[PDB]
């Protein structure tokens, strides 16, 4: 169990870990968050009480260094930090743990959640969305735009998503305009999977990662890639039996997270009517199609 | 962006556009079968693509043998049209090619875009006016060509005869477009107007007969009532 310790809380903030959310008051005494599992990437986030304006945060892996956190006064923000001297850092992560300055991550035994929504998600993935190589840890925010949305300003400040694009030369055989646009499964296993991403792993990998930054940072790009990826499998008529079973079970999982309250902005009620009732996998999302029909029938 | 009555000059500046109309690519006759169920018979039909400024007409016919052996034939009729006029754009030489296409139907705006992909600046629009080409198949030198053919075959004529030696192609659409309305409305009618007179004759280089300037005059006064009165007939006013 890894700790994220904080130098200090000099501006209220509300702190997110993973799926898990609290208030930090001004200059309230809080140090870190301790007992973080182990075996999964994480995601420490931040929204200012002053500036709702810009939700931000870090995606991690404990397992790769020791990370802090501490307010720069100048930018503006929390930053994630690694620290190298593990000595110092064994010392003072465990002088706050004795002084119970830590908040826990607040895990219930029987809770997979997490597990699920970033079973794919691996840290080397999501570095090479973000690219900022001398850290090992990545920043996302609000307004981060994706290549494909700069291409329709600033490349290094970017998420380098796969770029989807339905009626594009890479997904459209000359000579196989209507089979290729009506049924994409060439663009999906041979452009996509085979080409592109290797295995479905790393697919299901980026498709979770563009979620979790839509559904944690209001990111719209993200949002764009998410479904993107879903119509993209749901518009294909030949997907490996592993491949549907895994994206019913993936979506089910992140509809089940989803804020009631945001189902108006972060669901695209063309994609998923599509992917539901109209698609060729219209009846291979068992799962999905029943949460989404008892949690969202106004979408549809 | 939309074609439509604001933009409607832009038709005939010097930027070369073509309208493609695929109302007349599919087309059936309905029928009885011996165990009274009913079922469809393809006959010929035809890709309109037509230069508004010069009046070209390059009529592909769609012969019925296209259709053998495929299923879900209206979406593949939208499929085939967009083949053929990339196949038309490709065979032009580069300063003939278009750099606006018109769609009559939104429905060919997907499928042609796809088959364009190739050529990223011609321009895929659609349009708010309802014009009125489906009629083409009223004008009997196109009907017969078409319900003729034996092989897929592309057959090329101006549409505006030759009315642009007197006329502007603003005029000269205004005029087809007129025609073509009336045959649509009422073509019985309309081709009693156009043919009803045997001293005015068609040439045999041309679609429509050679009217004088004060004829024409005559004529589109005549289309305008006709369609002005189905429209009574119609709605009974
Ligand atoms: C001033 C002291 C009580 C609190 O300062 C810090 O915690 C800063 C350390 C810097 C790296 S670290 O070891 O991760 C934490
Ligand atoms: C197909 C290739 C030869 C291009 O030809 C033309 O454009 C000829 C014009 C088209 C129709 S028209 O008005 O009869 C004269």
């Amino acid at each position: 169990m890894n700790t994220v310790p904080f130098t200090s809380a000099p501006i209220e903030v509300t702190i997110g870990i993973d799926q898990y959310s609290f208030n930090v008051k001004e200059n309230q005494p809080f140090h870190g968050i301790k007992d973080i599992p182990i075996g999964h990437v994480h995601v420490i986030h931040f929204q200012h009480a002053d500036n709702s304006s810009m939700r931000y945060g870090y995606w991690f892996d404990c397992r790769m260094g020791n990370f802090y956190i501490q307010y720069d006064p100048k930018d503006g923000l929390y930053k994630m930090m690694e620290e190298r001297d593990g000595a110092k850092f064994e010392n003072i992560v465990h002088n706050f743990k004795e002084r119970q300055m830590m908040v826990s991550y607040p895990k219930i035994d029987e809770d997979d959640t997490w597990y699920n929504l970033t079973e794919f998600v691996q840290m080397d993935k999501i570095r090479k969305i973000v690219r900022k190589d001398e850290n090992q840890f990545s920043y996302v925010d609000s307004s981060m735009t994706t290549v494909q949305e700069n291409e329709l300003s600033d490349p290094a400040h970017s998420l380098n998503y796969t770029v989807i694009n339905f009626k594009s030369r890479e997904a459209i055989r000359p000579g196989h305009e209507m089979e290729d646009f009506l049924d994409k499964s060439y663009y999906l296993n041979t452009v996509m999977l085979q080409g592109i991403f290797k295995n479905s792993s790393n697919y299901f990998g980026e498709l979770q990662f563009a979620f979790l930054n839509a559904m944690f940072f209001g990111n719209y790009g993200s949002s764009l890639q998410w479904h993107a990826m879903i119509e993209l499998i749901c518009s294909s008529a030949t997907v490996p039996k592993h491949m549907l079973d895994k994206l019913d079970e993936i979506l089910y999982y992140q509809i089940k997270t989803l804020p009631e309250q945001y189902s108006d902005i972060l669901l695209n009620e063309r994609v998923w009517n599509i992917c539901l009732y109209s698609s060729f996998q219209k009846n291979s999302l068992h799962n999905t199609e029943k949460i989404m029909e008892n949690k969202y029938p106004e979408l549809l | 962006g939309a074609m439509n009555s604001s933009n409607y000059a832009e038709l005939f500046n010097n930027d070369i556009k073509l309208f493609v109309d695929d109302t007349n690519v599919y087309r059936v006759t309905v029928h009885k079968t011996f165990e009274g169920n009913v079922a469809t018979k393809a006959i010929n039909g035809c890709i309109f693509t037509l230069n508004p400024k010069t009046g070209h007409l390059f009529l592909k016919i769609i012969h019925t043998s296209v259709w053998a052996g495929q299923k879900r034939l209206s979406q593949l009729a939208k499929w085939k049209t967009a083949e053929e006029v990339s196949a038309l754009v490709r065979s032009l030489p580069k300063e003939e090619q278009p750099k606006q296409i018109i769609v009559t139907r939104k429905a060919m705006l997907d499928p042609l875009e796809v088959h364009m992909l190739d050529f990223p600046n011609i321009a895929i629009r659609p349009t708010e006016l309802r014009l009125p080409f489906s009629a083409a198949m009223s004008i009997d030198k196109l009907s017969d060509v078409v319900m003729k053919a034996t092989e897929p075959q592309m057959v090329l004529f101006n549409i505006y005869d030759d009315w642009l030696d007197r006329i502007s192609s603003y005029t000269a659409f205004s005029r087809l477009t007129l025609l073509l309305r009336a045959l649509k409305t009422n073509e019985e009618s309309a081709k009693m107007i156009l043919l009803s007179d045997p001293t005015i004759t068609i040439k045999s280089y041309h679609l429509w007969p050679s009217f004088t300037d004060e004829q024409w005059i005559t004529i589109e006064s005549q289309m305008r009532d006709l369609i002005l009165t189905e429209y009574g007939r119609k709605y009974n006013v």
